[PDB]
Order: structure tokens, then C-alpha cells, then sequence
RNA sequence: CGCUGCUGCAGUUGAAACGCCCGUAGUUGGCCCCCCGCCGCCACGAGGAAACGGGAGCGCUCCAGGCAGGCCCGUUGGCCCCGCCGCGUGGGACCGCGCAGCGGGCGCGGCGCGCCGCCGCCGCAGCCCCGAGGAGAGCGGGCGGGGGCACCGGUACCGGCCGGGGACGGGUGAAACAGGAUGAUCCCGCCGAGACCGCCGGCCGCGCAGGCGCCUGCCAAGACCGCCUCUGUCAAUCAAGGGCGAAGGCCGGGGGCUAGAAGGCGAUCAGACACCACCGUAUUCCCGGCCGUAAACGGUGCCGCCCCGCGGCCGGCGCGCGCGUCCCGCCGGCCGCCCAGGGAAACCGGGAGGCUCCGGGCUCUGGGGGGAGUAUGGCCGCAAGGCUGAAACUUGAAGGCAUU
RNA sequence: AAAAUGGAGA
């Protein structure tokens, strides 16, 4: 049974689960990667 | 478990014979006599009765001269803090 | 206090049957 | 004498209970607080529940009350 | 607790009107009470409304034409069929001229008098004399 | 009174009606069934039987005179029942075992007016009505 | 109600009507995403995470700067709180109510919080366990509520 | 029926009480139903008060007065007419009457 | 006879809110997502034996009757019944519940297509309503004779001890019972236990209620108010089930200062069994259990809503004011008087009102006065007693509040 | 200080 709680938590890898960095992937995205909200000069898009 | 539903599981040991009375007033009494009370140096519960009177806990390697059924008597155990209330009144 | 002294007399019937029932039986 | 309830009194509604009023709204507010030292600017609440430092002093410019929450140094007026 | 909204509006504006006081509050505006309310001001008995907004509940603020003589609910909701709905006017309505008992059919919510002539009949939300 | 009304409260009010139905006094008198054991009548107009010992009942309170009567075993039930006799001077035709038949009082149980621990009256003796023994409409 | 308590009390507060951002709003939403973290970080609990960030910063509401809870924004990060902070404080009173009633057993009244604060801990508890916060498997015991702790 | 809203005592927002005995009766009464008059009286009669202050060894000296409270028993205040039944109108007065602001047991 | 109450009854005093609180089923859950699908739900059919009854036409010498009658609707006997809890047909208002990301391509992938696969594929705005004068948690500050556990200070009362002094002392409504020249009462010092926490002490406060008052501390809280703090209906009342619960009682110890069920006296009165004096045992105080009841009463279950004004007291929290416990609200609780309204009245009116214009929710209880809390079973307790709970029979009022 | 009755039924 207790080999089986390991299988349980390999289906639940898969899933999206923990992505911390994709939570925190704003403040820091805020100061890289913004995109054209003030002076940029790169509008068009796709 | 609870063998026998009645609370006179101590003194069960007797049976229909001793009466009611005799037979309850052991259970409180022989309880007590069995009980392990907690020994003051060794602070641990591990005191028996090793005959009326003195009382010995097996960690602590010390007999403690208490009650024939416990040991601390009610009678005692304020005697205790009269005598340290004349005392420290004293000096 | 009639009431106190109906009730307890109604006890005191009480007990009195109890004694009559089982002695009897 | 002219009161009406569907167009509400400004007037009276300060004195209402914050939930009682026509439209229940908070009814506390932002204060930025002067440093009498440097001019760091610090936002606190009318009711502070927990202490806010000023920045370079380490000793909280704010020890909350049930209430309003009273500044060592001097207070700038709300925002001002 | 609060289950029935209608009856604390109800007497939230009966009491009010009985007081003469033509401006009342409501605690909680429903789209149910909103029916009872519109029909109202349909028959006449009450002037105009409105819900000042928040995003929750919502209190409604209602002004009176002060001619309500009484109004009321039925809890809980107890369906009739649209043969019985003559009984139900005897009882809670005084007379056969001013009648109107809120019924819910699914086509549309309307009072007594129209419904029955619709021959269709639901269940008695409230009471509106 | 608290009531509990919900649309699906059909339980409550069943058991509430059924329990509080057995208080009144003339409910439980027909729903207890005991009524029907209890009477010495077994619940019907009248009752054939024999005539037991005669009986001067001392009346109450205005009433003060003795009013007689006549105690008798319902063949039915085999239990003695006193009846009380019809109009003035009507005792005096009944005397040893005879066929009576008794009626109700109109209370049902409770003794008639203020004469009083009678609960039933006897209409007929032999095969005669009695109302008519007194009147010499019809007598032995 | 006050729930088992008679007492009855308001103790709301009004949050700002406004659903979009407060005007002044000194950072950005996407600033305000890894202070919340931090406070993870820091290990306050999410009540105490909205009341020290409403006084130390200027954002004093979540939804306002950011379209989220909270715990939302913690439960996408990795700190996601399976037993929700309102069972975890309720089971860490049971606890040092309980050690009162060891030390003294004379407290029937303590007595009576012990079992008010155990009773309350089985209604909230029997909510969590419905909606997926907490397993259908967990269930209050008496021994290892200090355990719960982990 | 109820005679008095107060029912004879203050209790508010309460169950039980301490009990305090009549001086008269010695009836155990609660606070709430036992009279509580304060008085204030001197210690020597008022008739021989001139007699000793003539009699003023120490100098400047002031009778000794005492603070007291009397407790009667409501059966014990009636039959010693502490206070007496009154109507349903006088029986809303807040107040004891003849004045007497004077200081002393007897009211002289 | 709305005196069986669903419509449509009472429960503050007539008959009646569990002593108190948690609590599982049971019952009941605020706004709120138009459109989809199920619930329930009405409209509304199909097919549902009559007799009987509602009800065509009809003059037995008139009906009650019957379905006959006459140159006649193919003359009749038409029609509504049957409840049929299903079954169609439709509305979807209300009513409860709804999950799996969709979608496209390959797709006729077998007389038409689905399954199911396999593709981010590009069409996804792909995706967490709100933040309840619901509740839970949180934080800041005060709040209280609120609780336990230690600790401890007073005085009193009683009982000793020494000293002094000098005959009476006690007790009362008067008296007497028992005190006292081995010296009482009395007056002071010295002391020993045991209870008790005085005046302050209250339309004060606290607490689930019973209840809560020595000084020092110590432990766990509770309610409260304030807040741009999260939780997101976790809610209400609750059979069964628990937990408490004054005194008295009981069961073993410990303790024993005063009162004091019993029991003794004296003194009362034709009796004094008693009232009153004087002793005095159980008890009272503590610990460990049982009891589980009180006029446990506010004689008024709980959670909600709406109110008519005038003032207090306590808890915060704001309001300006020459800053004074100054005013003025937000108040949560304590309340007094009371306006309509209600009530058989008395009275209530921070309701017992909004209700014969009689329908927020939910537990409990009553049905003339006896018998009767009896009998009989079961359960509980060691017992006392508790808890549950009829009848046979009686008999005409019992009762409620008010007027002289 | 003591201090007890008041037949039935207009």
C-alpha cells in the first residue's frame, strides 16, 4: 500500500501542480519582459 | 474488557462473601494501597507499599516513611506546611 | 404548604406498597 | 421639513454606522505620514492593526490602538 | 434567521406606510419582490422604486402613493390549480372588486384576475389586498 | 404556539395531529376503545336482564328525597347495573327477579341531573313498558 | 448567532466598493504577486498575509490590484494551505485548551470551551471535508490533534 | 397578577445573589429584597452632647460619628415602619418622604 | 366545536416553553448565473365499468318515481362521473441539483452516423460572480464579584492561656432552663484551629446557565468594539445521543468556628407535639464519586425582521469643540417610563405589537376539574428518589384577571 | 403574651 502512495503522487507530477515560478512570473516579468506599456516602441504584435 | 461492570473490580477478588459495605470500602482502600504515587526526590510514579507504612520508589532508591494506604495522609500533608509556616514566621 | 404535605404523604403511600409487594410475594 | 432617502444626505451618512448607510463603504482611509528626518513617505491605515516602520528608522513609526494609530514623529494630514 | 424576503419587505412596507412615512427601505432586493413590487405600482398601489447598489444584497427605496391598505405572503409557496383559484380569493382577498393574489405560472408572473382568465394556475406567492 | 410549516412538513403536523387528537375527554371516550369494555351496557339502547336487590339512593343538594331504584344483572355481561325507575310511585310494580330492560341517561356515563352515582334507567319490566305500568296504559 | 456563543455582535468592516484597482496604487498587480509569496516565504498564514501587507504597504485589497484571493494566488505558487488557516488556528486552540484541563481538572468551565472549540472544529471541519480542502479520510481525533501541527 | 415590575428587587442581568440577615427579623433576605438604608448618627445623644463638649479636655475636639448601614427584613421594615404599603400611584415614588436633611438616627 | 386547528387554537397569570447548553438524523436555509438538462410543478390530453350522485327530455291521477314515449333528434335515455399518483403534450415561473475545459480536423472512417482513438490543432477573452448588518478564522485595543490552580491578609466567632478585679451573670414578650467567690460576666493582653470575606456592593458589570466578591501571583479562555485581514455558505432549530446543574440528600475519607434537620430541656398555652429561650447530633467546609431536582421564575424556548419618542448605566469606537471623562453620534449589552398597536383583563410595549385584514423558520407543550404523577411495565440511582406514564370511576364547575 | 368551634338548606 505504501508503494502505492508513491504512484499516486507520479500521477499528480503530470498534472500542472507545483509552478511556483508561473505564479511569480509577474513582479519579475514587470521588470524584464513587459512589452510596449509606456516608452517601448514595439506595439504590433503577432 | 470491564469483566465485570460493576466498579468493584479490585475487590472482585472476594466474591458474593464480605458483605456490601466491607467489600466497597476495600475497593477505595485497596486501590489506594497498589497505587503508584510519584516519589518527591525521584518525581516519577514508580512508588508501591513495601509493607504498611513504607513506601519505596523503585527509580528513585529511596523509602519515603508515608501512610499505611498513601503516601502523603490528608492529615500529614498540612501538618507539613503548618510546621513551615511557624518557620519562616521564626526567622 | 399543603402541596409539600400532600406529595410527601403520597411518597410515604409509595414506599408502603413497596414493602406489601414484595414481602407478600 | 424636505429629507429624502432615495437621493442620500452626505451630511448625516458620516455620522451613520458604515453599514447602515444607503451604500455600506468604508469608513476609514490611506494617511501618509511625514518623517521629520528623511521624506520617505509611509501609507498607513486610520486603523492600523499591525506596526509599519519608517523606512531607515527601524523603531515603527505606528504602535497600533484600537483605533487610530498615533505617529513618534510629526504627521503629515492625510495625503498632503 | 431570514428565509422569506417578501415578508420582511412586506412589513418593511406596510409598517412604514402605516406610520405614513412614503420613503422605505428594503434589507435585500430579490427579482422575485422586484415582481411583487412592479405589480404594485401596475395596479396602483405603490409609486415610484428604485435598488440603490451595492454588490451585494441591495436595499430598495421605494416611494409611496400612501393609498396601501395591506399587503402580505404566503410561506411557503402552496400551488392550486387554476380550478381552485376562486377559493383562494375568498379567504385572503376582501372583496371580488379589489382582488389580487400574486400567483407564479411559468409563462409569465402575474396577479389572480389575469391568470385565471389565462386558465393556468401556479402557486400563491403573497398576499396584496 | 411555535408551528412548523414547510412545504415538505406533511410529517410533523401526521404524528402531531394523531398524538394530540387522544386529549379531549369525549375523544378519548369513543378512541380509547375502552368505553365500549368499560360500560356495563355494551354500547346499545337497551339491555334485557334480571332484577336484583331494590335501592333508596339518598338524593343531594337542591334535591332531597330518596329515589328508588333497582340494581340488575345484564344477561350479556353477567355484571350487576343499578337503572332508575320511571315516573312517581312506578317502584311499587317491580319487586323479585324480573325481565328489565335499561336505557341511557342521555349523558352517556355521567349521572343524571342531581340525583347522584346513577349512571342508567330502566324503561321496561316483564314484557310491559313500565312508562305505561305507571299510567295503567299497560299492566299486569 | 455568534454561532454557539448567545452574544451577538457586528464586527464587519467594508471593504472599498470599487471592484477595480484603488487610484493611487503605488506598485503594480504584478508587483504585488511576489510580495504575497514572500509572506509564504516569510510562513505568516493568509489572514495575517492580507493584514500585513494591508498596513506595511500600500495595498490594502487583494482583488482590487489583482483579480485573485489571498490564498488563490498562493494555491497556483507552491504554498497552497490543505487544512485552510480558519481549521488550523481552531485545532491549535483545542490543543492549549487542553492543556489547561490536564494541568487542572477542577476548570469544568475551561471544560465547556474544550468541547464548544471541539464542536465548532467538527462543523467546519465536516465542510472541508465535502469540498475538496481536506481528504474524506481526515477526521478529528483527541491524540493527534498536536500532530495536526505537521 | 404581578404586584410590583421590580418584583421587589434590582436584579438585572442576573441569577443569584449573596444573602445579608435582618437586624430585626435575623431572615436570611438577598441584597436585592433587603431595605439598605444608610444612617448616619453621633455616637453620644444629642440631649447630653453640650454637657461633654462642656466637658473638652483635648482641644477642638468633634463628636464621634459613625457609619452604619441598617438591613430590616421585609416583614421586619413593614411592623417597625421603616416604610409603609402605599397605592398604585404613590407606589412609583422614587423617594422617602417628610425631607429631614438632618444628621442623626432618629430624625430629629 | 377554529373544543383537534393545514386553512384555523391556546402556552406572562385560565390547560401549557423542557433548569441549562452542545449535538446526529429530521425539518429549514439570503441575494445570486435569463435560454441547457433533470427534478418537483401547473395547463392539458389518451385510455380509464357501472349503480349512485351533479345533471337533458318526460305530467304515474302530481311527485317520490322511473327512462320512457309517440307520428317521432336513424324519437329517446343527452351529459358530468370514475381521480387514473403513471402515461403523452406543452410551458418553464418558482422549486432543488448538475462533473468530466470546450470546439475542430481526420468523418459515413459498414443500408447514416456515433463511438472511441489520434492530433495544441488554433476559434477559444478557454477557466477563481460577488465578499451577505450569514457564519468561521485572524489582528489591534481596552472588558468584566467570569473560571481553575497555588498563595495569602484581615477581623469577627469560638476554644485555650496569664494578669487584673468583685457578685452577679444568661435569656425574653415576660420569665425560667443550664453560667458563676475552683472568682463568672467584665477589662485588657497572648494564642490555637475552623469557616467568612464587612462598609464599599449598584434599574453595576461578567458568564451556557446553575451562578459570580480576602491579598498576591499564575494558566486557559470568553464576549465586546474597531479593520481596505483572509474563508466563501461552513447556516437555523434540533428527536436519538451527550455535557453540566443551587440547596438538601447519599457514599467513603478529612475537617469541625458558628448556625443547626433530629434529640433533650425550660417557658408558654385547656396541648405546645410547635412558635419562643437554652444546649445540642447529622449537616454545614474540603477531596474523590452518586443524585439530577427547585417559585431552576422574566411563571415569557431559540434564531430573524419592522418599530415612538424621552432619559439614565456599562463596553469599546469615532465627532467637533479652548480640551474639559466637554459634547455628539456608532452603539453591543443593562434598563426605566411609555406613543400607536395588542390583550378577558392585569398589563406589555429593546413586546406579550406588526395578526379573525388570522400563513419568516424550527424544537417543545396543552385540551374541564378530579382519579394521578397514582396503578402497570421499562430505565436510572447505593438508597432516597428521578425519568417515562394510562385506566376504572366521579361530577359541574375547577380556574383566569379585574369592580363594589 | 394567649386568642378554638359556628350544624343543612335561602
Amino acid at each position: 500500500e505504501q508503494e502505492l502512495e508513491k504512484k499516486k503522487k507520479e500521477e499528480l507530477e503530470q498534472r500542472r501542480k507545483k509552478a511556483e515560478q508561473r505564479c511569480k512570473e509577474r513582479a519579475e516579468k514587470v521588470a524584464a519582459n513587459r512589452l510596449a506599456f509606456a516608452q517601448t516602441g514595439i506595439f504590433t504584435e503577432k | 474488557m470491564a469483566k465485570r461492570t460493576k466498579k468493584v473490580g479490585l475487590t472482585g477478588k472476594y466474591g458474593t462473601r464480605y458483605g456490601r459495605a466491607a467489600r466497597k470500602q476495600l475497593l477505595k482502600i485497596e486501590t489506594s494501597q497498589k497505587a503508584k504515587y510519584t516519589c518527591p526526590f525521584c518525581a516519577k510514579d514508580k512508588v508501591r507499599r513495601t509493607a504498611c507504612g513504607i513506601w519505596t520508589c523503585r527509580s528513585c532508591s529511596k523509602t519515603m516513611a508515608g501512610g499505611a494506604y498513601s503516601l502523603h495522609t490528608e492529615p500529614a500533608n498540612a501538618a507539613r506546611a503548618t510546621i513551615r509556616r511557624l518557620r519562616l514566621a521564626r526567622e | 404548604m399543603r402541596a409539600k404535605w400532600a406529595k410527601k404523604r403520597m411518597r410515604k403511600l409509595k414506599r408502603k406498597r413497596r414493602h406489601m409487594k414484595a414481602r407478600s410475594k | 421639513m424636505n429629507v429624502d432617502l432615495l437621493y442620500p444626505d452626505p451630511v448625516e451618512e458620516q455620522r451613520k454606522h458604515k453599514l447602515k448607510r444607503l451604500v455600506q463603504g468604508p469608513n476609514s482611509y490611506f494617511l501618509e505620514i511625514k518623517c521629520a528626518g528623511c521624506q520617505d513617505i509611509v501609507v498607513v491605515y486610520s486603523h492600523a492593526n499591525t506596526p509599519v516602520f519608517c523606512p531607515g528608522c527601524t523603531s515603527q513609526i505606528s504602535i497600533p490602538t484600537g483605533g487610530k494609530c498615533a505617529f513618534t514623529s510629526q504627521v503629515e494630514r492625510y495625503r498632503q | 434567521v431570514r428565509i422569506n424576503v417578501l415578508r420582511d419587505a412586506l412589513k418593511s412596507i406596510c409598517n412604514a406606510q402605516r406610520i405614513g412615512k412614503k420613503q422605505v427601505i428594503v434589507r435585500p432586493s430579490s427579482k422575485v419582490i422586484i415582481e411583487f413590487l412592479q405589480l404594485m405600482q401596475k395596479n396602483g398601489y405603490i409609486s415610484d422604486f428604485a435598488v440603490v447598489d451595492n454588490h451585494r444584497s441591495n436595499r430598495i427605496v421605494v416611494n409611496l402613493i400612501g393609498r396601501l391598505n395591506k399587503a402580505g405572503v404566503i410561506s411557503p409557496r402552496f400551488d392550486i390549480p387554476a380550478n381552485d383559484i376562486e377559493k383562494w380569493v375568498v379567504n385572503l382577498l376582501p372583496s371580488r372588486l379589489f382582488g389580487h393574489i400574486i400567483l407564479t405560472t411559468s409563462q409569465g408572473i402575474m396577479d389572480h384576475i389575469e391568470a385565471q382568465h389565462r386558465q393556468i394556475g401556479g402557486k400563491v406567492i403573497g398576499y396584496f389586498y | 404556539s411555535g408551528k412548523t410549516s414547510g412545504l415538505y412538513t406533511a410529517r410533523k403536523l401526521r404524528t402531531i395531529r394523531r398524538i394530540q387528537r387522544w386529549a379531549d375527554k369525549r375523544y378519548r371516550k369513543a378512541h380509547l376503545g375502552t368505553w365500549l369494555k368499560a360500560n356495563p351496557l355494551e354500547g346499545a339502547c337497551m339491555a334485557r336482564g334480571i332484577v336484583t336487590q331494590k335501592i333508596g339512593i339518598s338524593a343531594k343538594q337542591p334535591n332531597s328525597a330518596v329515589r328508588k331504584a333497582v340494581r340488575v344483572q345484564l344477561t350479556k355481561n353477567s355484571k350487576k347495573i343499578t337503572a332508575f325507575v320511571p315516573r312517581d310511585g312506578s317502584l311499587t310494580y317491580i319487586d323479585n327477579n324480573d325481565e328489565v330492560l335499561v336505557a341511557g341517561f342521555g349523558r352517556a356515563g355521567r349521572a343524571v341531573g342531581d340525583i347522584p352515582g346513577c349512571r342508567f334507567k330502566v324503561i321496561k319490566v316483564a314484557g310491559i313498558g313500565l312508562l305505561a305500568l305507571f299510567l295503567r296504559k299497560r299492566e299486569k | 448567532g455568534r454561532m454557539h456563543a448567545p452574544g451577538k455582535g457586528i464586527s464587519r468592516s467594508a471593504i472599498p466598493y470599487t471592484r477595480a484597482p484603488a487610484p493611487w496604487n503605488k506598485y503594480t498587480p504584478e508587483d504585488v504577486c511576489e510580495q504575497i509569496y514572500k509572506l509564504a516565504k516569510k510562513g505568516t498564514p493568509p489572514s495575517q498575509i492580507g493584514l500585513i501587507l494591508r498596513d506595511q504597504f500600500a495595498i490594502g485589497q487583494v482583488k482590487n490590484v489583482t483579480g485573485s484571493k489571498i490564498v488563490r494566488i498562493l494555491k497556483a505558487k507552491g504554498l497552497a494551505p490543505e487544512i485552510p488557516e480558519d481549521l488550523y488556528c481552531m485545532i491549535k486552540k483545542a490543543v492549549a485548551i487542553r492543556k489547561h484541563l490536564e494541568r487542572s481538572r477542577r476548570d469544568k468551565d475551561s471544560k465547556f470551551r474544550l468541547i464548544l472549540v471541539e464542536s465548532r472544529i467538527h462543523r467546519l471541519a465536516r465542510y472541508y471535508r465535502q469540498a475538496r480542502r481536506l481528504p474524506p479520510t481526515f477526521r478529528y481525533k483527541s491524540d493527534q490533534a498536536a500532530a495536526l501541527l505537521a | 397578577p404581578v404586584k410590583r415590575r421590580n418584583n421587589g428587587r434590582s436584579k438585572y442581568n442576573c441569577g443569584h445573589t449573596n444573602i445579608v440577615r435582618c437586624q430585626n427579623c435575623h431572615r436570611c433576605v438577598p441584597k436585592d429584597k433587603v431595605i439598605k438604608r444608610f444612617t448616619i448618627r453621633n455616637i453620644v445623644d444629642n440631649t447630653i452632647a453640650d454637657d461633654v463638649l462642656n466637658a473638652c479636655v483635648i482641644q477642638g475636639f468633634a463628636i464621634p460619628k459613625l457609619y452604619n448601614k441598617v438591613q430590616y427584613c421585609v416583614s421586619c421594615s413593614i411592623h417597625n415602619h421603616i416604610v409603609r404599603v402605599r397605592s398604585r400611584e404613590d407606589r412609583k415614588i422614587r423617594t422617602p418622604p417628610k425631607r429631614f436633611p438632618r444628621n442623626s438616627s432618629q430624625k430629629k
